RNA sequence: AAGCAGCUUUACAGAUCAAUGGCGGAGGGAGGUCAACAUCAAGAACUGUGGGCCUUUGCCUAUAGAACUUAUAACGAACAUGGUUCUUGCCUUUUACCAGAACCAUCCGGGUGUUGUCUCCAUAGAAACAGGUAAAGCUGUCCGUUACUGUGGGCUUGCCAUAUUUUUUGGAACUUUUC
């Protein structure tokens, strides 16, 4: 599906996780997978009551994560066209 | 389907009749599919032999393009004792490389260096040889429930059985042919820009033939270099024709009638003409 | 009159894709990959970077209709007039795009043409340097040639990833008419026969290192790619990948199931050929011999390929590339093999160990670049370079070191300050686009792209560096000198014809040695200068961009010549004096062990998974000393005090002071070596190079005061005056080089070239390999390069056109000139080629008169002689004994 | 007789290529297709005495599955009555 | 299908959340598929660094439906 | 590549049979040794449109379209002639000439695009109406099926495994403070 495929053109761009037990991870994207599990290098991470830490490498399994933000230039990306 | 209309223009022609068209043509083909046969024969080697005042062997020879080449500049550069002679430089070898060979190249074309070598094998001596076949002079090649699929997954063309068609030794054949056998479709050209002749003379003549012809050759190679170097591009503006202009007065009209009935009309109006 | 190029920003061909974005993916280092293409000589390379841009540009001005349909190449990267005429890549050019790979992630590609022509070989030195990964493309008729088994072997050492792309499969079946059983045979036989010569990694179609192509008709695949297409539909997605390793490898398929033995009742081919050729020989036969509607509904049964209404009147080539334009996509699986064989953390720490020192990897504050070569690129001077770290703006100011100084600023910067290296200014970036440069604001860290503005600090190659801090400068590292393979042996002495034209020949000059990195151009004591290059194609690619295209002027050129090399066969009261005698300095000189020059040829010594490279042969001397004892059987006391390896050669202390004083000798011995550098660079007999001379240090005197001022500077000519008497005394002998020769020529033809071998004066042939599947066969051989004037044209009209031969340096082999180089009644006729035996002193006489050293009225033979050095009452005492005539 | 002899060689090519022989039997077998792109020129030499006409056209048309008789007795000695 | 990339960190300790509120920080030696993960030497991370931290066994293997998130604590 | 479902149509039975919405229609198709007019060798090259600067031009930037010809470069896969000038040859004067060069032309042809004409073949109109250009449903009004079903064809589709850890066959439910 062309929702995975983008999350390919999010690799190497800073990138921002939402986790369902409601934390926040943003930082660099190292890898992904069609599971969809995201690990992330240079993360700064928000706890859900707002404390904020930072991590050298992260992994998270893709079925806590609530939605992705990608980079905003993403967006005319040439796979995306219909035709 | 085959022309445009009465008009004449823009044939296209389908594999069956291009192929056949090309056996009766053998006398007049030009025989020859690589383009390396043409090493030293083609025409920037022929600019290069009239520019350096060489002949290539078969070549055609003209006047010196600069001929103050008499004069000898004095130095101590070009002294046999400088020199060392290990192979003689031939003309051959002044054509090839043109800037390296020969001091002072003015006027000099590139030529251009060897296409890849080519073998293509065809097969004339049986017509019940397929269309691939090893042929001979080809070197041999000396080498050397786990899984398991639904049934009736083939390959893409399986439902089609022969890899040779009918019609596939003689489309190779004219897939290698030199133009324009190869086209099966074109326009129109006049019956006087069609030559027969020129492939004959664009290739080496033999070793058998006699000198009468060899020279026969030579300059109707002199005579080709000659319009190719010099070309006289057309004007756009010439939009009157004399055949058009004269349509469009009242004192002439049209008919058809026969050619030996036309060539009879102008040798007795020719002749009034100038009696 | 130079090249086609597009010169107007609105011109510029548009992309697919928007190019902002390609922009944007620049950013990421991760995300950009260099990959150059090299290859044989007219593999299809820069045909394979046609297909790349024109299915990323929109619409391309250049391209015309017979480019459109399949008649003519549109040879998008040759792009210089030059090269159009000669048909041949002279230059290194390419393009950078936005790239797409099966699993769609878009990734942008630099991509670097090298070219095929065994001449040009500096150029792809040039593109190995540059480049993340090669593509290495094989013509499958000519197979594994040996200028193949070098570009294998130089990636191997390069610490570069390899792809292979066999090409030309029309060949195989339009030309060769292989039947389909046998071409899989043939396609075995080929990568067979690369896996042979990559050591470490097997490569195969599974593996997805290797793609099929046929560049001529414009289509690429790999087997992962073509099942993704129209197999992957008709088994479940769970099985695909499984099925696809199945696919290659002498596995049979019937009915369901997989079996490695053959089909008992069933008629069979192996699973390749079942699935891929057979369906693929399908496509050239009916786009070649169907009916157009018969055939038009097998498109749509099978690949689901509408044939357009304009695409059934097509001539039967521009219809064969028309279909598998449209059956094989865009060059997708040829992107998807270049992502998934490129690994960054396996080999960029070592690609950046082997361009420059190894050491821990430099702080992003630092930007750090590699400066290629110097790019006549359309219309102005251009920059080639490569960013390692840090980011690059236009109209920022930046050190830029040339090369050559960076082995003694490497070596300085160890140190147990200021005017360190000139700044220039970043004028304009740009990237290269083929045809075209895009400007840009920033390059990023891993993209190659064009500066102007930087040719003139640097010859050759650059270093590029801004640094913040002081403290930061420590830590940085310089590029090594850029190794190209082939070493300039051809010879050409050129005087300008008009004496007035000189200083305009010789901007040129200095023009030249930018443009063409291979080139050695020194200027001799009479005022000619010298070019060196790889061959004759090479030289007239060089004098055309010299008289048309940098220096309009006309110029008076020399036959073909060669470097020769001064060397010895014996070993040798020997000793040696100056005017004044205070000082007196005795030299033995000895040959070389085989093994030994060769592996100095070699470039490191050593053997066996251990070999230590020259450029840190100093540094470890406990460990030299082991190898040197150990490998080659040297004496333990030659072991320790040897001082210096200088190209092809060495100096051994052995004398009795340095038993007694060897702190008085390492003073001056820094100069020793500098003056023993001064030697071999011009030798005794011909002022030529010394090569594969063992030199000993067999005395050394003293004189009665110390002055740290003159004792300096007069030790370095007399040591060289030494070195001489070392030489002359020691049997001297004159060396030549020795293009290796690979012939193509058809199996009939063979005598022909047996004959034409022997016409020449050193000429052998070593191997001759039936090439597999093909009516021709490889001749590989050998040649002196002064007996290699119009070689290759002689064996072409002797063929008539069946015939090919690339002339070559790799291996440095240095041979004896079969005549002695003293003989005062050799008998040189004029105009004629000497005899066999007259050799070695004709070549030296000659040599000595075109440098002005031997000055005669029309031949006078001073020979190169020992008595001008030594005492002439001594040389009277060296004739009675017969050891010197 | 090239139709079949094309045949004969289309399998004993299928030898080398797609199996495994022995090493110096396998010089051998290609060699013959080597003297096969140089067209047989050095196994055509021989007595060519007869003319194609004086030697009477005998070409005898036996087969190696026959039993032929194998006439030794003729060699023994006998007693000619005739 | 695919399996996940844990390849660099294999052999470095990691600290991983399970479920609902736990943290288990141990070395790690093997993973799947489900991205079940063992690792030994587990210690379950409390409030009270050196005090309520308890070690669970010498091996200990974890399903991957309950790890929500794995950082590794070193290089 | 079958079947099912979805999509598109379709011969349709239809809901409406209103206002609608889509696609087509508001003066043919093939031709002609027919014509006219444009156009056909140049920063590897074109044109229209929008925006900004200077003060129209020009530049920069954004966008749309590019027929034919061209890379071993040229409409022509072909190939003549003439003029001037220079340098030769022939060697009684001129003309005719010899055979290179440079610069110019002429002539036999050619592509493409519009428009007109001519010939042959045509017939559903709803081809009904009103405006206007150098061109047209160019626009408005409009009419044919028709926008929501079932049968019959095609696919820009499903990923062919549909409950057992990363998605859709449930770790859910319950109670408490503050405001
Ligand atoms: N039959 C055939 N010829 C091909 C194919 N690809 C290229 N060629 C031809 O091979 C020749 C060389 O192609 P190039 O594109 O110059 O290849 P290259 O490797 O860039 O060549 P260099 O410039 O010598 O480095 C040309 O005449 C091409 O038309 C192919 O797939 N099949
Ligand atoms: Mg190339
Ligand atoms: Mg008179």
């Amino acid at each position: 599906g062309i929702p995975v495929k983008l999350l390919n053109e999010a690799q190497g761009h800073i990138v921002s996780l939402e986790l369902t037990t409601g934390a926040t991870y943003r930082g660099k994207l190292v890898e992904s997978e069609d599971s969809m599990n995201v690990q992330l290098r240079d993360v700064i991470a928000t706890e859900p009551q707002g404390a904020v830490t930072h991590m050298d490498q992260i992994f998270v399994r893709g079925s806590q994560i609530k939605f992705i933000v990608v980079p905003d230039l993403l967006k005319n990306a040439p796979l995306f066209k219909k035709n | 389907k085959k022309v445009n209309g009465t008009s004449y223009k823009k044939w296209s022609f389908d594999l069956p009749e291009m192929s056949n068209l090309y056996r009766l043509s053998t006398p007049l083909r030009d025989e020859v599919t690589d383009k390396n046969y043409y090493y030293l024969f083609d025409k920037k080697s022929f600019f290069n032999g009239k520019a350096l005042n060489n002949a290539i062997p078969g070549g055609p020879k003209f006047e010196p393009l600069y001929p103050r080449e008499e004069e000898e500049d004095y130095n101590e550069f070009n002294s046999i004792d400088r020199v060392i002679f290990r192979v003689p430089i031939r003309s051959e070898y002044k054509v090839a490389f043109p800037h390296l060979y020969n001091s002072r190249p003015r006027s000099v074309r590139i030529p251009w260096y060897n296409n890849p070598v080519s073998c293509i094998i065809q097969n004339d001596e049986e017509y019940d040889t397929p269309a691939l076949f090893f042929d001979p002079s080809l070197n041999p090649i000396p080498h050397f429930g786990d899984f398991t699929l639904p049934e009736d997954f083939a390959p893409l063309l399986a439902e089609e059985e022969e890899l040779i068609l009918p019609n596939t030794k003689d489309a190779m054949s004219l897939y290698h042919s030199p133009f324009p056998f190869n086209r099966t479709k074109g326009k129109m050209v006049r019956a006087q820009d069609v030559a027969l002749a020129k492939k004959w003379f664009l290739q080496h003549p033999d070793e058998e033939y006699p000198v009468k012809v060899k020279v026969s050759y030579q300059k109707l190679l002199k005579n080709y270099v000659l319009n190719e170097l010099h070309p006289t591009l057309p004007t756009n503006h010439n939009k009157t024709k004399l055949l058009k202009s004269l349509k469009n007065t009242k004192y002439f009209q049209q008919t058809t009638i026969d050619w030996v009935e036309a060539g009879l009309q102008l040798c007795r109006q020719g002749h009034n003409m100038l009696n | 009159e130079h090249t086609i190029f597009t010169q107007l920003k609105k011109n510029i061909p548009k992309t697919r894709y928007n190019r902002d974005y390609m922009l944007s993916m620049a950013n990421i280092p991760e995300r950009i990959i260099n990959v150059g293409v090299i290859g044989p000589l007219h593999s299809g390379k820069t045909s394979l970077m046609d297909l790349l841009v024109i299915d990323s540009h929109k619409r391309i001005p250049d391209m015309s209709k017979n480019v459109e349909l399949g008649w003519k190449p549109l040879r998008y990267l040759d792009n210089l007039k030059q090269e159009i005429d000669r048909g041949l890549s002279i230059k290194l050019n390419g393009s950078t795009l936005l790239c797409t790979d099966l699993e769609s992630k878009s990734r942008m590609i630099n991509f670097l043409d090298a070219p095929g022509h065994v001449n040009f070989m500096d150029e792809t030195a040039v593109a190995l340097a540059a480049s993340d990964l090669v593509l290495i493309v094989i013509d499958v008729v000519e197979g594994v040639t040996f200028v193949v088994e070098q570009l294998i072997k130089q990636s191997i050492k390069n610490n570069v990833a390899m792809c292979f792309v066999i090409n030309k499969l029309d060949r195989l079946i339009l030309d060769l008419k292989l039947p389909p059983m046998d071409a899989y045979l043939k396609l075995n036989h080929i990568i067979a026969n690369i896996n042979s010569f990559t050591k470490g990694n097997v490569f195969s179609p599974i593996d997805n290192n290797i793609i099929f192509a046929s560049t001529k008709l414009g289509f690429t695949f790999t087997i992962k790619e073509f099942v993704s297409y129209y197999y992957a539909h008709s088994i479940p997605s769970s099985k695909i990948d499984d099925f696809t390793t199945r696919l290659w490898g002498s596995v049979y398929y019937h009915k369901g199931n997989f079996r490695t033995k053959p089909f008992e009742n069933v008629e069979k081919y192996p699973t390749f050929v079942e699935f891929i050729l057979i369906p693929l020989y399908k496509i050239f036969s009916y786009a070649l011999s169907m009916e157009k509607d018969k055939l038009k509904n097998l498109l749509r049964s099978n690949f689901r390929v509408n044939l357009s209404q304009e695409a059934l009147q097509y001539d039967p080539q521009p219809f064969l590339k028309h279909v598998l334009q449209l059956i094989f996509r865009q060059q997708t699986g040829l992107v998807d093999a270049i992502t998934r064989c490129y690994q960054p953390f396996e080999l960029f720490d070592n690609k950046t160990a082997h361009l420059s020192i190894p050491g821990k990897s430099t702080p992003e504050g630092t930007l750090w670049a590699h400066v290629l070569k110097t790019v006549d690129y359309g219309g102005a001077e251009w920059s080639l370079v490569r960013i390692y770290s840090g980011l690059l703006k236009r109209g920022d100011t930046v050190r830029i070191l040339d090369t050559s100084q960076s082995e003694s600023r490497q070596k300085r910067q160890l140190h147990d300050e200021d005017d360190e290296t000139p700044s220039c200014e970043v004028e304009e970036i740009g990237l290269l686009g083929g045809r075209y440069v895009y400007p840009v604001h920033e390059a990023h860290k891993g993209q190659i792209v064009l500066i102007k503005g930087i040719s003139s600090a640097y010859i050759k190659s650059a270093t590029l560096y801004s640094v913040k801090s002081k403290e930061d400068m420590k830590q940085l590292k310089f590029f090594k000198p850029l190794d190209y393979i082939t070493e300039a042996v051809f010879k050409i002495v050129l005087q300008p014809l008009l004496p007035r034209e000189l200083p305009k020949l010789l901007d040129a000059l200095n023009k030249i040695s930018k443009y063409y990195p291979g080139v050695i151009i020194k200027v001799e004591e009479s005022g000619e200068h010298v070019i060196l290059g790889n061959g004759e194609l090479y030289m007239d690619c060089l004098l055309y961009d010299l008289r048309a295209s940098y220096a309009k002027i006309e110029i008076k050129i020399s036959d073909p010549l060669t470097v020769f090399s001064e060397s010895c066969s014996n070993e040798s009261s020997r000793l040696g004096e100056e005017n004044l005698p205070g000082l007196s300095i005795s030299v033995a000189a000895e040959p070389m062990d085989s093994k030994m020059i060769q592996d100095l040829s070699r470039n490191t010594l050593g053997k066996g998974q251990n070999c230590l490279d020259i450029d840190g042969i100093m540094d470890n001397p406990r460990k030299l000393s082991k190898i040197l004892r150990t490998e080659y059987g040297w004496d333990s006391l030659a072991s320790r005090n040897v001082w210096s390896f200088y190209n092809g050669n060495v100096l051994i202390n052995d004398t009795l002071p340095d038993e007694i004083s060897p702190e008085l000798l390492s003073k001056y011995k820094e100069q020793i070596i500098q003056g023993f550098y001064w030697a071999v660079k011009e030798g005794p007999l011909a002022e030529e190079p010394i090569y594969g001379v063992q030199y000993k240090l067999l005395s050394i005197s003293v004189p009665s005061d110390v002055n740290i001022d003159v004792m300096k500077s007069q030790i370095i000519p007399l040591m060289k005056k030494a070195c001489y008497v070392g030489l002359l005394t020691a049997i001297p002998i004159l060396l030549e080089p020795i293009y290796e020769v690979d012939i193509t020529v058809h199996a009939p033809l063979l005598p022909i070239v047996e004959e034409l071998m022997k016409k020449r004066r050193g000429s052998r042939i070593y191997k001759t390999i039936k090439v597999a599947g093909t009516p021709l066969l490889e001749v590989r051989g050998q040649v002196p390069v002064i007996e290699s004037a119009g070689f290759e044209t002689d064996l072409r009209l002797s063929t008539n056109g069946l015939g090919m031969c690339q002339l070559y340096f790799w291996h440095k082999i240095w041979r004896k000139v079969p005549g002695d180089v003293l003989d005062k009644d050799a008998f040189i006729p004029k105009l004629k080629p000497a005899p066999i035996n007259s050799l070695s002193r004709d070549f030296v006489m000659k040599t000595r008169r075109r440098k002005g050293i031997s000055t005669g009225g029309f031949m006078s033979n001073d020979g190169p002689t020992l008595e001008k050095y030594i005492s002439a009452e001594l040389y009277a005492q060296l004739r009675e004994n017969g050891l010197v005539p | 007789s090239k139709k079949t002899h094309d045949m004969i060689w289309e399998k004993l090519r299928y030898i080398l290529q797609t199996q495994e022989l022995s090493s110096t039997l396998r010089e051998s077998l290609e060699t013959l297709f080597e003297i096969r792109q140089k067209d047989y020129k050095s196994g055509s030499q021989g007595l060519f005495i007869l003319d194609p006409t004086s030697y009477t056209v005998h070409t005898h048309s036996y087969i190696v599955s026959d039993e032929d008789e194998a006439n030794k007795e003729l060699g023994n000695f006998e007693k000619c009555e005739n | 299908v695919s399996t996940p990339e844990l390849k660099k960190y294999m052999d470095k300790k990691i600290l991983l959340n399970i479920n609902g509120s736990r943290k288990v920080a141990g070395i790690l030696r093997g993973y799947d598929i489900f991205l079940n993960v063992v690792l030994d030497d587990a210690m379950e991370i409390n409030g009270e660094d050196p005090a309520n931290n308890h070690q669970l066994g010498l091996q200990t293997v974890i399903r991957g439906n309950s790890i929500i998130s794995l950082e590794a604590l070193d290089a």
